[PDB]
């Protein structure tokens, strides 16, 4: 849940698995389609599952 | 801050060794803050950044 006002912007933070990022975000039911393009992990090994 | 938009008009520039050269960027952005700058071409530096 973010905070809105009337007009503005908001950052986000996410994960994803797919090498790029080609999903839908939903805003109080309305739909845009993010296009991106995710590279490989500089690292090797993480301490989260 | 992450920055909405950003266009680039630059000034009177000569190739040499010092800085010679200007630019102004007309950016928008969603905070106050204190975001660091960059060239990205191998022929260029900031004497800020």
């Amino acid at each position: 849940t973010t905070h809105v006002t009337a007009t503005g912007s908001i950052t986000l933070h996410f994960s994803t698995s797919s090498p790029q990022a080609n999903f839908i975000v939903s805003l109080c039911g309305k739909k845009t389609t993010c296009n991106a393009e995710c590279k490989p992990p500089a690292d090797h090994i993480i301490g989260e599952p | 801050p992450t920055i909405l938009e950003v266009s680039c008009t630059v000034a009177d520039c000569i190739y040499s060794a010092d800085f010679g050269g200007s630019l102004t960027l007309q950016y928008k952005a969603n905070r106050e803050g204190h975001c660091p700058v960059h060239s990205h071409s191998t022929t260029a530096v900031l004497k800020e950044a």
